[PDB]
């Protein structure tokens, strides 16, 4: 995470 | 993406410096009898693998007629490197970029995107990443010129890695790969490299890495995890699961520990997913069958972007 | 430093990925009739030109017998990139590294060095950089195994740039340089490149850049200035002033403004000295005599290390 | 500055 992407 | 000779020619634009990244053997940290090769995607111009995806979206969508500079607006929800790469290349190429992310994200994340002139839309903290995803969809639904970058589904993502990342690895390893390991975020890197290797006749085993705390490929429940850059909580349409020989789960704390050991042992300075990929590579390299074999993995992003994160929090009290 | 084929081979250690950096034409930001080439030293493994100096100190001092791994202790006073590069390469190579700097320096500066395991000694804030310099000297005087990296005087600094940076530029520009411009910190980059160019028979003009607020080469008084990485407040022993055709002063605010314009126009993301060098290059490129000529300058460091600094403070209120 | 170098 976060979406982290 | 035709091989462009960088150490020897002058580029016309910074996007020619994307990809064609170095490869490095893991040394001190590798105590096994297998060779471990790191594909150094941290060395891309904006410091992560997503520079390849960004370029493929602009270049390919423009060539197909889907993106028109000065008119198309590129939208994506991202609190990580895909936003960065889209904001960097959209600035140069004459596209307005809108990135959505929750308001509770760090100043560093918002600031880097605003430096390249992207519009950052901050969505309510209590709605999490889903609120940012919903806002990006709403923008694209409402505006005929707005298009989603669509990182988890775009056909451009696995393709760019089949056309560039994989053939680079093949050349650098002298056509000798026994195992390719990579954490799956969008799945583009693993899918595109696995395709390239298979077409070249490689019998490499293909291994997907995911967080132990969000073991979705394995069959478990999505959940929150530490390993920024992978583990999306769903199976992305980009990923071709038929190519995978093994899903290996790595715990967030093993990824963190490995990242810090790598900086001191080998001088490789990366994020959480580079520590997960190396932890995985070292696990496979311990298997007795891998003696004298070549395992290739990826260092997806450079460490400096993580100074403000949890990743290096231990360094303080050491 | 023998040409090593990176896009095509696997390195044995990350120090083989230092230097052999790309070169990039300035595009949107260049509205003149001259060509401006940026030598992209921001693309070194630890994101600045000082990676070349770091490597030259370890490699050359070891080969001369002056540094002995596991015994020699490398000391330097630095709140900038020389500390970073010394801490990174000392970790890998088995040297204890001590970097001194004032206690009022940012957490980011201390943290990056501690990640690579360097000892950071913080000196009293009211004594400034002189207090840190004095502490490094005291350590080297007291301890027979401690040696100063000596960045402003070491013979290794101009040499590495004569052996690598300059010949790279010469190959990349197809043996065609009319002007080489670089801000002087230690002076190694300008000195070593100017030597290489002259030995190759180039009639390039050599132009040193310094801060308008610390115009020491020009003949003015040292003073505090904004342009991190240059303007040491004295003439470094490394610098060979006999090679310089022109000292061009650039104001700290012109450097700052240029850095931000460069990110949006060309996608080049750099520190204050890259904005000074480009501001200078654009000034020379405006001179009518430079029509159709090639001006080469340097982007010394990548921008991400400056997010916490003054450099991009404007982005907030935009 | 700082020494900055
Ligand atoms: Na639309
Ligand atoms: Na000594």
């Amino acid at each position: 995470d976060g979406s982290g992407i | 993406a035709a091989p462009f000779d960088k150490s020897k020619n002058v580029a016309q634009s910074i996007d020619q410096l994307i990809g064609q990244t170095p490869a490095l053997y893991l040394n001190k940290l590798n105590n096994t009898k297998a060779k471990v090769v790191l594909k150094m995607e941290c060395e891309n111009p904006m410091a992560s693998v997503k520079d390849r995806l960004g370029f493929a979206i602009y270049d390919k969508a423009e060539k197909e007629g889907k993106l028109i500079p000065g008119k198309s607006i590129v939208v994506e929800s991202s609190s990580g490197n895909t936003g960065v790469s889209l904001a960097h290349l959209g600035a140069i190429r004459g596209y307005k970029v809108i990135i959505t992310m929750p308001e509770s994200m760090s100043l560093e994340r918002r600031c880097l995107l605003r430096i390249f002139g992207a519009e950052v839309i901050l969505t309510p903290a209590a709605l999490g990443m889903k609120g940012a995803v919903a806002m990006a969809k709403k923008i694209v639904a409402a505006n005929p010129n707005a298009v989603l970058a669509d990182q988890f589904a775009t056909k451009y993502n696995a393709l760019i890695h089949e056309e560039t990342t994989g053939p680079e690895i093949w050349e650098q390893t002298n056509h000798n790969v026994d195992c390719f390991i990579a954490g799956v975020g969008t799945g583009g890197t693993l899918t595109g490299v696995a395709r390239a290797l298979k077409k070249m006749g490689s019998h490499a085993r293909i291994v997907a890495v995911e967080p132990t705390e969000s073991p979705v490929l394995s069959g478990g429940k999505p959940g929150p995890h530490k390993i920024q850059g992978i583990g999306p909580g769903f199976v992305p349409d980009v990923l071709d699961r038929s190519l995978i020989d093994e899903v290996l789960c790595v715990a967030g704390d093993d990824a963190i520990e490995t990242a810090l050991k790598l900086t001191r042992s080998d001088g490789v300075f990366c994020g959480f997913s580079g520590g997960a990929n190396v932890y995985a590579a070292l696990k496979i390299a311990e298997r007795p069958e891998m003696e004298g074999k070549t395992i290739v993995t990826v260092i997806p992003s450079f460490g400096e972007r993580y100074l403000s994160t949890t990743l290096y929090r231990s360094v303080r009290d050491e």
